[PDB]
RNA sequence: AUCGAGAG
DNA sequence: ACTCTCGATG
């Protein structure tokens, strides 16, 4: 396991990576050190014995350059150490191992490697400075942040090899995954937050900015728009200006909620020939969703394509973000006076309500539910209010927000955050618990020195009225300590069971694939699938589809 | 009736009626007989096995059923005449494309999909936070739990 | 880092002139994301930026004692008492335009930490270098100028791909590879090659 | 023992790994000085000379495709269907 | 004159607040960005250490010594040691100036920046002289020195611009703010409540007309009016600050009219 | 480590020439130009004072890299009228404005105190 | 003089703690937040002061009630692995390895904790103006 | 420094969930992570 | 170590305003915000890089060596 | 529980019927019960689906069970693959587990089993028994370092 | 500033880290498994 | 060429949580049997209740968009509120009711009428004054 | 070789 | 029953 079926390599890299907008898909940042170290052997051709002849003319410590020079008998030269470093006659037949240069084909990798897409063919760009650099959209597949995460980038030695990893391996092949026949990548945190900033109905750009949006599209037409606006000011939406991104024959129809072809709220999505009909565009459509943008642009006009619009798209939303500006601050946590009133006065009536639950369960009056104790009755309902009242404290927060709330925005956009975080950060944290269960008696009936004995109430067996805003009581911060405290430990044992699994998962179906008869079989010849996924369809190539013949009445089906 | 699928119907027609710019006041240049059997001699196509033998064609037929159904339930007379309008060329365009995103959507031979199930079950179970479930009841499954957690009745 | 659990690397370096700027000129020294913020409930981070903004401008230290009854309302009103929006935003401008952002930022002094992890000492690269004596397979360490091990997940990932002559390349002309001579009857290593 | 030119029964179209295969070789025959059976126009790169020759099915290989048995079927790159 | 317009409201050694009138948005940002880093300034660029028996390191010493504001009066009839066919520095290019402190009473002798001592030929060049704005006359504090601790050093200044490192940084902080009462709608202020009542008002706002209400959103309008107030540290005067930042701007734009005549040969 | 030189952001390199014209192959009479050494403090004004001009149908530039201090800028306009003119004109423009700047400014700098 | 007590948890089970003094006595601000009224009265102890639940490196967080237990956790963690001054005699010791803070500073925002923990005269960090922004998107 | 002077290990039914009777001796935030979490732990 | 020569933010000279900040401390007994003030500190990032600093060199020149 | 029911008009609508949970499970005396329906009668333990219902449908309960842990925690994993690992599960006529208990005792090559825990005994009890390996398996060919028949290497190239 | 309580072992500073363990001589009852014989255990480890 | 023109007499307006752009609704003071829905920029061209708003749909008054140089060009309009959009989408409510759907950047617009020389074609101006 | 601390 | 990075001591 140690030697055999994994060994240190030559000809890799490891850095800390960073992102980078101006990047495209396919791409990896390479840091110039380690692209004057990684190297390549290429054989001397008519074709490219000048280039060659130059990068040895280069040697190593300039970029680009060469290591090594291999002759016929087989002797190797050093370009840093031999006399002749200077004068070479490069012979048709030799080998020249030079620096790694641009659009070279890598391995990109990221430990663990779960699934394919952590390891990905990209293309080499040598850049300034000591960091992998990386494409954001690329983010989700490897399951890579930059809060100090570091990458492995790894080269091929042999033209059939980076055959290999170009036509297999490669980036945009992996944009659709057939793991859940679906794409793996998409739009998202800035470039996100952005697009539907952008997409709004309130959103018009003047002239000048438009220009420069159009400039910064690689695959622009030069043909300016006419715009949504002529007098008294001419003016473009954020769709139209956003509509040349998205390539021609280009059709999505989406209809969410109330969407009914004129959408009173801009809800949903109709975009035709590439052009953004109506709706805003946000994570249901630009994100890594089913039938998303990127889905049909991938399956329709290709990966490439698809890539480039990645590129696209995060030039244009970064550059208009950039000149509009987002942020956030505590002031997107604070609800108004009266909305505080009734959140409080919630928890009131909710804390009174377990309150009369409870003297009716010390009254004897209290009838268990078939199947489960007095005690463990009357422990659901508790929960089951205060959960009641954290749900409805929050909501009741989040209703209070307005459209300009930046977190809310973040919410609706889905770039990042959900409707618990607004109910924590300025309503009620809620209930913690541990085991399942709530704040059970450490100490003999009692949660803590600062209780009496056999205090059942909710501020006692870990309830938090407080919000993070607020701020937590020395009793509500120590219980919450105690579930973030399980939180942790049961992550840490999660993510070892789960490491255990996925080995045990790939060593029992190693050998298995699918031979030229679309068997499903072993190295036994054993038939696990006569027909693979008893269809013989490729994961990648399936779209989910309605059959429009099962559903509706006899009369209608007639009709 | 939402089910996973190969071969987008939806897209291809919705491109048909944009490639060839069709208007919906104008007589189809079809018959009966160019629709239906058109599209039953697409299915004839349609192939996922290509053996000569009995068995080999039954498998056929039963690999591609689900795919068929979809392909008549959306390409009827009345559903091609009347909804989409289509013309003799686009309804021509609309078989050869489907035939050809079909060959396409087949699984090539070699495919180590053994390791691709194996990632595409235990990668998604590592993003993994009343009966047992999660992790644990995953590892019950796998380990064939002689004694489970959470055994359940459910009875109708 | 912050001292909120909040982490993060260097993404780039802009200068003054490139950098977003309040009226009075001032120029953050430190720009980080909001997406950082809902996710991660952090709101201490923001309060420590609104208290040390307060403390900041009158030249106070602001107690940020966990159990007290210091509010983020007392603070509010402490800022606005010194002439600026009471939740901390404040209007910039764009430094490669001039325009002004629409919309405001929250922006102010917040202690911030270097943590002992810098790229110089993490980075790494090798391309056929010493190897050990026992397995014949590059050292261990980024110190002994070793290589990266391409783990079983890795070989995985490579036969999920389908791409076997890269698992060949890596497990052979990138490691080790070996010649050896094998007798064609009993089929062992036992062949004396006295080659030449 | 072999198996006949006529009753084939695998697919006529070449696999996404039989492309790979044959474009490596390929460009591997190419990368050594070896004689290109197309017009170069310009092009330097192996990979990309052996792409407009497989583009003009001018690759005088051979896949020999195994069944689990141990039969196996020949198929020409100038006869395989290229559909990717 | 007959363009652009500006009107000091304030002024000092230090400081100048003024208004531009009759610009373009793009110009005024250039010209702050221009009088933020591209103004050529003196400041130590090489330090030779002979011997440093104090506590701070010798290159901790070297960055304060680097960012000590010094005369650049007539820094431009100094040349850059780049373009001097000198070997390494000159005094066409730089100004040398020594460093020698020593330990003498029992107490803590402070060393500041009164203490550089210029070596070089200055030339009639108004210029290497360590500016001091200290009320006692002492200027930046460098380093303390204990009883028999010594620093003795050497200081080679060269011209540089703020571009290449901040010390070259002839300008501290611009204010710049057009627009005071968001008629032109650049930004969509947050609020909670009311939008006015808790943005507090810019002092700027006494120099323009408030909306009315009655009135309707004015679309043709555009960014006319500025105000600026730029703040020296020491080496340039604000006047001579914002002014050679103006033939700085002029001049680059120049160079590039020069390029464009430059392409049409042959 | 890996971090090039300041100087490399305004000083120009081995061979690098400051502008690159460069014939646009998208809309008819229409031009990019190559900006090196330079950063949005010229590209923005440029771009700014070249809208000016209403014989100009598009202007605008862009920076591909902040990594690099380089700028493209793009410019059309109308038949019978060469974009390196409406560059002049703009430049020239540039200048003349920052001059009278410049005059007003010690005119007005000569009448204060303190 | 018997106004002290060392209790340990054994004995911490049979005694009635106080959280603070102001709870032996006998409309509201609703920025605060809302804390329990006194539903018992036998008091034996009363805490010293609730801050006193943390360690050494968890005192160094500011405001950590107004925060997620896991990320005061995580920040208790890299407080270990920060820069600054860790002794004055730093340039007389033959440290493996030593790393020194340029310019240290005293945070704005400091605990009544960190008096006791030397933290303001041998502070980890630097006062930086933040600035929470989607600027260039890097 | 300080943190390491006062800290605790813990050798091999739930030893590494903050117990209640943890208040006012052991520092319930500060703990390591990913293996040794609740283990190890600080005064 | 010692008080930073200008301030990060800006870059405003701090260096020479160091002692005169202390006398304005113990000899006229103010405040730190009105001494701060008075030193032509308006911007709360110089009088953050004033205030925030801490004179660890003092405690450095109590070794002999 | 709410269920979808084929109304004699047409569509699909909403029957909700009275289902019967348990804490505790014997099948094989359970369905037999005079009064409920034999037919749809479910258990979460594939293990008495497969004792009592056969191996096919212990076959649709483990990958029902699968399903519903991978759909629990709100992902989606297609067919194919939960299909295949629950097929390779049933295939050898039981229910096999994914340890060194249940796949790694198949007659599979030897170096292949060696690889995954039990890795020295492997090797001795193959090594008294005399085995033979095809050398066509994955891990078998990595020991080798030889091109494994994956993927690319599914097949040859010749020259014709 | 220096707080002390470590040794000094070959130039080399040292801490001992507290060790936690179970206290002696305290009585415990414990319940025991299902599958196991016996239901509870009362055990004192002596020091 | 014109396609339509009308007068019609503004029913609501409506900020659906907008600022900028508000929903219109009118309907024609000819046609018993015609009304429009439609959204409008206010920030521009305010629309007040109960207005009477001249409305024109155009195909021409493709190429890039000039500026409006000089002009000393044909506008071929003196409007006060002039749009461009696409039509997508021909709603037939009754055999003597035929609507119509434009898109202008995202501002949408119902228009439902009776007797039609509206194609779906990308030429579609839309211009109102008064 | 082992052990300890730490990084995702 | 995943990759890294340092230190220590034999
Ligand atoms: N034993 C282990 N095996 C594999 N991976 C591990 C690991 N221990 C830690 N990691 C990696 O370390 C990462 C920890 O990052 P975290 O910051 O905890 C994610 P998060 O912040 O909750 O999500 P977010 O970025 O979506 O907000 C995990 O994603 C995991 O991949
Ligand atoms: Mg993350
Ligand atoms: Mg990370
Ligand atoms: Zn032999
Ligand atoms: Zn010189
Ligand atoms: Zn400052």
């Amino acid at each position: 396991r140690g030697n055999l079926m994994g060994k240190r390599v030559d000809f890799s890299a490891r850095t800390v990576i960073s992102g980078d907008p101006n990047l495209e898909l396919d791409q990896v940042g390479v840091p110039k050190s380690i692209a004057k170290t990684l190297t390549y052997p290429e054989v001397v051709t008519p074709y490219n014995i000048d280039r060659l002849t130059q990068l040895v003319r280069n040697g190593p410590n300039e970029h680009p350059g060469a290591k090594y020079v291999i002759r016929d008998s087989g002797d190797r030269i050093d370009l840093r150490y031999s006399k002749r470093a200077g004068d070479i006659q490069l012979q048709y037949g030799w080998k020249v191992e030079r620096h790694i240069m641009d659009n070279d084909p890598v391995l990109f990798n990221r430990q663990p490697s779960l699934h394919k897409m952590s390891m990905m063919a990209h293309r080499v760009k040598v850049i300034p400075y000591s960091t992998f650099r990386l494409n954001l959209s690329v983010t989700s597949p490897y399951n890579a942040d930059f809060d100090g995460d570091e990458m492995n980038l790894h080269v091929p030695q042999s033209e059939e090899t980076r055959a290999e990893l170009s036509q297999l391996c490669a980036v945009p092949l992996q944009i659709v995954s057939p793991q859940s026949n679906k794409p793996c990548m998409g739009i998202v945190q800035d470039t996100l937050c952005g697009i539907r900033k952008l997409t709004l109905r309130d959103t018009f750009i003047e002239l000048d900015q438009v220009l420069n949006m159009l400039y910064w599209v690689p695959d622009w037409d030069g043909v300016i728009p006419t715009p949504a606006i002529i007098k008294p000011k001419p003016l473009w939406s954020g769709k139209q200006i956003l509509s040349v991104a998205i390539p021609n024959g280009i059709h999505l129809q989406r209809f969410d909620e109330g969407t009914t072809l004129l959408s009173p709220k801009d809800n949903g999505m109709l975009i035709i020939d590439g052009q953004i009909i109506f709706g805003v565009v946000e994570k249901k459509t630009v994100g890594s969703s089913n039938g998303g943008l990127i889905h049909v642009v991938t399956r329709e006009k290709g990966p490439q394509v698809c890539a480039k619009l990645f590129g696209n798209i995060q030039k244009v939303v970064n550059f208009w973000l950039l000149h509009n500006g987002f942020s956030t601050g505590i002031g997107d946590t604070i609800a108004d006076g009266p909305t505080m009133r009734e959140i409080t006065e919630t928890i009131a009536e909710a804390k009174k309500k377990v309150l009369d639950v409870t003297k009716e369960a010390q009254a004897n009056l209290l009838t268990a539910k078939h199947g489960m104790t007095l005690r463990e009755s009357f422990e659901d309902n508790v929960v089951r209010f205060l959960n009641e009242a954290r749900d409805k404290a929050g909501r009741l927060a989040e209703v209070n927000l307005k459209d300009l709330n930046n977190v809310k925005q973040m919410v609706m956009a889905g770039s990042k955050g959900s409707f618990i975080n607004i109910a924590q950060m300025s309503a009620c944290v809620g209930q913690q618990s541990v085991e399942g269960k709530r704040i059970a008696f450490g100490f003999v009936d009692r949660t803590l020195p600062h209780f009496s004995k056999d205090d059942y109430s909710p501020e006692s067996k870990g309830f938090v009225e407080n919000s993070y805003l607020r701020g937590l009581t020395p009793q509500e911060f120590f219980f919450h300590a105690m579930g973030g405290r399980e939180g942790l430990i049961d992550t840490a044992v999660k993510t070892a069971e789960t490491g255990y699994i996925q080995r045990r998962l790939v060593k029992a179906l190693e050998d298995i694939m699918v031979h030229y008869d679309n068997t499903t079989r072993n190295s036994l010849g054993n038939v696990i699938q006569f027909i693979y996924g008893e269809d013989g369809m490729d994961a990648a190539h399936i779209e989910k589809q309605s059959l429009d013949t099962i559903g509706g009445s006899d009369a209608a089906f007639e009709k | 009736a939402n089910w996973p699928l190969p071969v987008n119907i939806r897209r291809i027609i919705q491109n048909a009626q944009q490639t060839f710019h069709i208007d919906h006041t104008k007589p189809s240049d079809l018959t009966i007989k160019d629709i239906v059997l058109g599209v039953k001699d697409l299915q004839e196509n349609l192939l996922v096995l290509r053996g000569k033998n009995e068995i080999i064609q039954n498998a056929q037929r039963d690999a591609v059923t689900l795919f068929c159904c979809l392909l008549r339930s959306r390409l009827a007379t009345r559903r091609v005449l009347q909804e989409y309008r289509l013309t003799k060329q686009a309804f021509d365009w609309v078989l050869s494309n489907i035939e050809a995103q079909f060959l396409r959507s087949v699984v090539h031979p070699g495919e180590m999909v053994g390791v691709l199930a194996a990632q595409s079950i235990g990668e998604p179970a590592t993003q993994m936070t009343k009966v047992t479930s999660g992790v644990p009841r995953l590892k019950e499954i796998l380990n064939v739990a002689k004694n489970m957690k959470t055994p359940s009745l459910t009875v109708y | 880092a912050s001292r909120h659990g909040q982490k993060g690397t260097i993404g780039i370096t802009y200068r003054r002139e490139d950098m977003p700027f309040t009226a009075e000129g001032i120029v953050p020294d430190l720009i980080i994301n909001p997406h950082a913020i809902p996710s991660r409930m952090t709101v201490a981070h923001l309060i420590e930026c609104l208290l040390s903004k307060v403390a900041a401008l009158s030249g106070n230290e602001g107690d940020a004692s966990p159990f007290t009854d210091i509010t983020v309302e007392g603070i509010s009103k402490l800022l606005r008492e010194h002439g600026y929006q009471s939740r901390g935003f404040e209007v910039m401008y764009n430094g490669h335009t001039g325009k002004k952002l629409m919309a405001q930022i929250f922006f102010g002094p917040t202690y911030y930490q270097r943590l002992r992890h810098m790229v110089d000492d993490k980075i790494h690269a090798r391309a056929r270098g010493p190897m050990q004596v026992l397995t014949r397979q590059p050292v261990e360490g980024r110190s002994r100028d070793g290589g990266l091990r391409f783990g079983e997940m890795e070989r995985d990932c490579m036969i999920a791909h389908g791409a076997a002559s890269f698992l060949k390349e890596r497990l052979m002309e990138a490691s080790d590879a070996f010649r050896v001579h094998i007798c064609g009857i009993c089929g062992l290593m036992t062949v004396i090659a006295k080659l030449n | 023992k072999a198996i006949p030119k006529d009753q084939r029964a695998t697919t006529p179209y070449m696999t996404k790994y039989e492309r790979a295969r044959i474009l490596g070789t390929r460009a591997l025959q190419i990368s050594m000085n070896a004689p290109v059976f197309v017009d170069l126009e310009g092009e330097t790169d192996p990979l990309r000379i052996a792409m407009k020759e497989l583009a003009e099915k001018k690759i005088p290989l051979v896949i020999r495709r195994y069944l689990p048995d141990g039969s196996f079927e020949d198929w020409s790159v100038e006869e395989l269907i290229v559909d990717l | 004159e007959e363009g652009p317009q500006v009107k000091i409201r304030e002024a000092s050694k230090d400081n100048v607040d003024f208004i531009l009138s009759n610009v373009d948005l793009a110009m005024a940002n250039s010209l702050r960005r221009v009088m933020i880093a591209e103004i050529p300034t003196l400041a130590i660029d090489s330090v030779e250490v002979e011997t440093n028996t104090t506590v701070l390191a010798d290159e901790f010493i070297a960055h304060r010594l680097g960012l000590i504001p010094l005369q650049s009066m007539d820094i431009e009839q100094l040349e850059y040691s780049r373009d001097c066919f000198c070997e390494d520095h000159c005094d066409k290019c730089s100004v040398v100036l020594t460093l020698q402190a020593f330990g003498e009473s029992e107490s803590t002798t402070n060393v500041y920046s009164k203490d550089l001592v210029i070596v070089s030929n200055l030339m009639g060049r108004n210029i290497g002289h360590p500016i001091i704005q200290d009320k006692e006359g002492n200027g930046v504090l460098i380093c303390k020195l204990r009883k028999g601790q010594e620093l003795k050093l050497t200081c080679v200044a060269k011209k540089g611009i703020a571009k290449e490192h901040a010390k070259w940084g002839p300008a501290a902080a611009i204010e710049f703010e057009y627009d005071p009462w968001n008629k032109l709608k650049h930004t969509d202020y947050w609020y909670e409540q009311d939008s006015a009542k808790e943005w507090p008002q810019s002092k700027n706002c006494e120099y323009e007309d408030p909306p009315n209400e009655g009135d309707p959103f004015d679309y043709k309008a555009q960014a006319d009016t500025f105000y600026m107030n730029v703040e020296s540290v020491g080496s340039i005067p604000v006047d001579q600050v914002v002014v050679r930042g103006i033939d700085t701007l002029q001049k680059k734009v120049a160079s590039i009219l020069l390029a464009l005549t430059q392409m049409d040969q042959d | 480590m890996n971090a090039p030189d300041r100087f490399e952001l305004f000083l120009l390199g081995e061979g690098e020439s400051k502008l690159k014209i460069d014939p646009d192959t998208k809309a008819p009479n229409a031009v990019v130009i190559t900006f090196e050494k330079e950063d949005h403090t010229l590209g923005n004004l440029i771009r700014a004072e070249l809208l000016n001009d209403r014989k100009v149908l598009f202007a605008a530039y862009k920076v591909e890299h902040p990594f690099f201090a380089r700028f493209k800028l793009r410019i059309q306009t109308t038949e019978g009228y060469d974009p390196k003119d409406a560059l002049k004109n703009a430049c020239n423009s540039i200048i003349n404005k920052l001059g009278a700047l410049k005059t007003n400014f010690e005119t007005e700098w000569n009448l204060q105190t303190l | 003089e018997g106004l002290v007590e060392y209790i340990d948890a054994e004995e911490e089970e049979s005694i009635l703690i106080a959280m603070q003094p102001e709870d032996l006595e006998p409309d509201v601000d609703p920025a605060k937040r809302i804390r329990v009224s006194h539903h018992a009265t036998t008091f034996t102890h009363c805490e010293i002061h609730p801050s006193m639940i943390l360690g050494v490196a968890a005192s160094i967080i500011p405001f950590p009630d107004h925060n997620q237990s896991p990320r005061n956790t995580y920040q208790s963690a890299m407080g270990k692995q920060a820069m600054g001054v860790f002794l004055t005699n730093y340039n007389v010791r033959m440290d493996t390895m030593a790393n020194i803070l340029y310019y240290p500073q005293k945070p704005l925002g400091t605990t009544r904790a960190m008096e006791y923990l030397k933290f303001r005269e041998l502070p980890a960090g630097q006062n930086a103006i933040v600035a929470i922004a989607c600027y260039s998107g890097y | 420094t300080l943190s390491h002077l006062r800290r605790t290990n813990t050798p091999i039914a739930k030893p590494r969930q903050l117990h209640n009777t943890h208040w006012g001796l052991v520092c319930p935030a500060e703990t390591p992570e990913g293996q040794a979490c609740g283990l190890v732990k600080n005064l | 170590m010692i008080v930073p020569v200008r301030c990060f933010s800006c870059g405003k000279v701090v260096g020479d305003k160091w002692e005169s900040y202390l006398n304005l401390l113990q000899e006229d007994e103010l405040d730190e915000g009105t001494a701060l003030s008075r030193l032509g500190l308006k911007r709360y990032c110089c009088r953050r890089m004033i205030l925030t600093h801490v004179d660890l060199i003092e405690k450095f020149l109590r070794y002999n060596p | 529980y709410d269920r979808k029911v084929p109304s004699p008009t047409g569509e699909y609508v909403k029957e909700p019927e009275w289902v019967l949970e348990t804490d505790g499970v014997n099948l094989s005396e359970v369905m037999t019960v005079p009064g409920i329906d034999p037919t749809r009668i479910y258990t979460n333990s594939f293990i008495d689906i497969m004792e009592v219902l056969g191996i096919e449908a212990g076959r649709a309960a483990l990958y029902k069970e699968v399903y519903n842990v991978i759909a629990s925690d709100g992902s989606y994993v297609n067919y194919r693959h939960m299909a295949l690992l629950v097929d390779v599960m049933t295939t050898q006529g039981g229910l096999t587990s994914v340890t060194r208990h249940g796949f790694n005792r198949s007659n599979t090559g030897a170096l292949m089993r060696c690889s995954f825990e039990e890795t020295v005994e492997i090797l001795f009890e193959a090594g008294a028994s005399a085995e033979l390996d095809d050398c066509r398996g994955v891990s078998e060919n990595v020991i080798l370092g030889q091109m494994a028949p994956i993927g690319t290497g599914a097949f040859d190239v010749m020259i014709d | 500033f220096d707080m002390g309580g470590y040794f000094i072992i070959n130039g080399s500073e040292k801490v001992l880290i507290a060790q936690e363990r179970s206290a002696g001589n305290i009585v415990q009852v414990f319940k025991k498994a299902a599958p196991s014989p016996i239901s509870h255990v009362a055990e004192i480890r002596s020091a | 060429n014109t396609l339509f023109d009308d007068i019609f007499q503004v029913s609501e307006v409506d900020p659906g949580r907008y600022n900028k752009v508000c929903r219109i609704e009118a309907a024609s003071t000819t046609q018993d049997q015609c009304k429009l829905t439609l959204d409008i920029n206010v920030e521009l061209f305010p629309v007040a209740a109960q207005d009477s708003l001249t409305v024109t749909i155009a195909s021409s008054l493709t190429r890039s968009w000039r500026p409006p140089q000089a002009g000393d060009r044909s506008l071929a309009d003196d409007y006060d509120y002039v749009m461009y959009g696409t039509a997508y989408k021909f709603e037939e409510v009754s055999k003597d009711l035929i609507a119509v759907y434009y898109s202008f950047g995202g501002l949408l617009m119902r228009l439902e009428g009776n007797y039609l020389n509206n194609l779906k074609q990308e030429n579609a101006y839309l211009l109102i004054r008064r």
